[PDB]
DNA sequence: GGTGTTGTATTACGGGCTC
DNA sequence: GGTGTTGTATTACGGGCTC
DNA sequence: TATTTGTTG
DNA sequence: TCGACGAAATATAAAAATTTAAAACTAAGAGAAA
DNA sequence: GAGCCCGTAATACAACAAAATCCAACAAATA
DNA sequence: GAGCCCGTAATACAACAGATTTTTTCTCTTAGTTTTAAATTTTTATATTTCGTCGA
């Protein structure tokens, strides 16, 4: 029956989703929301030809994102070769297809509470995570973190909290789970060093952090001036149809492009055999197929 | 089985597969009788689809939802679509094992009584017994039984509507007049019918267990199944050798059965009532 | 004229001891 | 969790008589 | 004379 | 060993233009089991 | 003990145990 | 009574009662179809990531 064929597909989807969730460690209601999103995807003429892990990964990610959590796409793509950015591209394609509404926010405060236990742990687990989220809350309102890989800003905030506090830990060991390049990491660290006066860095940062304006994102510095220094009127908006009409498409207009192009459109025939020598030398079996 | 609870909480389910067909709209009779009151019902099916829950819902939900269903492993009730409905709704399922229809019981005994009643009402009137089926169930309902001694109307709210004559120990006998005091009456009926069910249980146990030898293993044995509920019920029994291999038991699912690790694809069930085991014993 | 009938675990009854 | 169960002729046991 | 159709291990 | 830059990978919106899965969807085929 | 009437009232005993096709083969019935 | 051992020996209890195909849904398994979306190119300005290299 028509209803009979749905059940086997849903059972396969449930089996694969539970198989991934057994390694992702996600709660039950997240998996339930992911399965209902998979049902919605099948109701939207589910994308055929895609790999099975891509669509289930997209549904799992959107379910884990609809409630504020900590899971990252690398964790979805952590089986020895997965090419995470293809999963991200499939998710981006399914954003428009599934028509996601009530989009969730992107705030890295919940990231720190999960990154704390693996790298740079604390005896009470109250000091370093609260310090990192407290500095991140005011560094967010300075319009510096905008579309800049929330895992990276979370790791940078954790490193800043470790720097201002006392914690004997290896600097380079954080890349095991953060997976952030050192170049952008040190860029964000010395960006924080530049934007802060470092008045009481050795003891504890300033307890009244207010930066109203006064700062710009680095990309604004790069390309606002569009160079290097080291409500208009409708009449002011011309139509481009006249630009297309300027060039004549007449059949007899075959000699309007005489700017020495007529002598050099193609290769000369005297060197055709010279080309053909190395052509049959190399580009010979490339055509027989 | 454990005797009962409050009225209409345990329900027995089975049906006879085939009858001489009527005009081509009805084929076979399904029965619902509760374990407590043994109230007859007229579920006339077509030998069915996944719409079993429709007709079944329309005929038990007239009273209300039960707690457990005592039935067989039939495909209309093994029925993964229908079982999940019971798990969601809050209905258990005893699901008597392969070719062991004894557990269904009250419905089997009712269709025993129904078969005689259906023969009585359709001896000269075959092919239109669906008209007489409500008369069959109403007659079964109005006639007192033996193990309870009262009519199944009286085991329920006692409102035998026919009242040809007043019964013994003449009283008001008009439960319509009673409006709020029905709680004490139903409590009294429940108490006496519960002790009558216990009396029926102990009487059955006395007159049956005079030779029934028990078998209590519950773990770690190598029991057999002598070619019944192991092979198909539709598989023919003949003078072919009975050489079922030595199986194993891993769980004590009940006092009177043990689940087995059936060395097949799945066998679709692994519950074997003790009437097929005949425990294997090795020797060094 | 012609109409049940044995195999099988299971269990009941005497010699010999304690009385 | 989940695992027999009543309809039916047939027959056995108390009040009341003979003792 | 072949194709039926009652009943019975 | 912190700073300084180069550079592919994505989106992007189209027109396109040959091969590659690829997973829903049918449809036998066995196996249950009253 | 000994039996009898009569009136209830227990009491093992078996039926529900899916349903209905023929298989092989006697002999009746036409046409 | 009261039980026990053991050695024979009766003792009710059940199987032989034509056997097989169907009938109606269901539920894994396993091979064939269908719609559809995707592997390598131009390309264009934008930005961030991650290598990759170089320098004093």
């Amino acid at each position: 029956s028509a209803l009979e064929s749905r059940e086997a597909t849903l059972n396969n989807a449930r089996r694969k989703l539970r198989a991934v969730s057994y390694a992702l460690h996600i709660p039950e209601y997240i998996t339930d929301a992911a399965f209902q999103w998979y049902k919605l995807a099948l109701a939207n003429n589910f994308v055929q030809g895609r790999r099975s892990q891509n669509v289930i990964a997209s549904c799992l990610y959107v379910a884990c994102r609809k409630e504020k959590t900590h899971h990252m796409l690398i964790d979805f793509s952590s089986r020895l070769q997965v090419s995470v950015y293809s999963i991200g591209a499939t998710f981006l394609k399914m954003v428009k297809k599934l028509h996601i509404t009530e989009l969730p926010l992107a705030d890295p405060s919940l990231f720190i509470q999960h990154f704390a236990e693996k790298l740079d742990l604390a005896d009470k687990k109250i000091k370093v995570v609260k310090d990192a989220v407290k500095l991140a809350q005011r560094m967010s309102k300075d319009w510096m973190f905008e579309g800049r890989r929330p895992a990276g800003i979370a790791g940078a905030c954790i490193l800043l909290a470790c720097r201002m506090n006392n914690l004997r830990r290896t600097h380079t060991e954080i890349v095991a789970v953060s997976h952030v390049a050192e170049e952008t990491l040190q860029q964000r660290l010395n960006e924080f060093k530049n934007t802060k006066a470092a008045k009481l860095s050795v003891q504890k940062f300033r307890e009244n952090d207010v930066e109203d304006g006064e700062a710009r994102p680095p990309s604004f510095v790069k390309n606002r001036k569009k160079e290097r220094k080291i409500p208009r009127n409708l009449h002011l908006l011309p139509t481009t149809d006249t630009y297309l009409s300027k060039v004549s498409d007449d059949p007899d207009n075959l000699e309007d492009v005489d700017d020495e192009e007529l002598n050099a459109h193609l290769l000369n025939e005297e060197a055709s055999k010279l080309k053909e020598r190395i052509w049959i030398g190399l580009n010979a079996d490339f055509l027989l197929e | 089985l454990p005797i009962a609870e409050g009225r209409w909480l345990d329900i027995s389910m089975d049906f006879v597969t085939g009858l001489p067909p009527t005009s081509n709209n009805l084929n076979m009779i399904l029965v619902v009788v509760d374990r407590f009151s043994k109230r007859a019902h007229f579920i006339a099916t077509r030998k069915a689809t996944q719409l079993i829950d429709l007709l079944f819902r329309y005929i038990f939900s007239y009273h209300g939802f039960p707690r457990t269903i005592t039935s067989d492993r039939d495909v209309r009730m093994t029925a993964d679509k229908y079982q999940e409905l019971t798990k969601r709704l809050g209905i258990k399922s005893t699901m008597s094992s392969a070719n062991h229809p004894q557990t269904d019981g009250q419905s089997e005994r009712t269709i025993q009584t129904l078969n005689r009643l259906l023969r009585a009402y359709a001896s000269t009137n075959i092919q239109n017994w669906h008209v007489y089926l409500p008369q069959i169930e109403f007659v079964y309902n109005s006639t007192p039984t033996r193990t309870l001694g009262k009519s199944p109307f009286e085991i329920d709210l006692g409102y035998l509507p026919n009242t040809p004559a007043i019964k013994s120990d003449d009283e008001v006998n008009a439960r319509s007049f009673t409006a709020v005091e029905l709680a004490k009456h139903l409590k009294a009926l429940t108490i006496q019918t519960k002790e009558q069910l216990e009396h029926a249980q102990i009487e059955m146990e006395t007159n049956n267990n005079q030779r029934r030898k028990p078998l209590l293993l519950n773990i770690g044995d190598h029991v057999l199944v002598h070619r019944d509920a192991y092979f198909k019920k539709g598989a023919y029994m003949k003078v072919q050798q009975i050489y079922v291999g030595p199986f194993r038991v891993v769980k004590k699912i009940n006092d009177n059965a043990y689940e087995l690790d059936l060395n097949s694809h799945k066998k679709k069930h692994r519950v074997i009532n003790v009437q097929f085991l005949k425990k294997f014993v090795y020797r060094p």
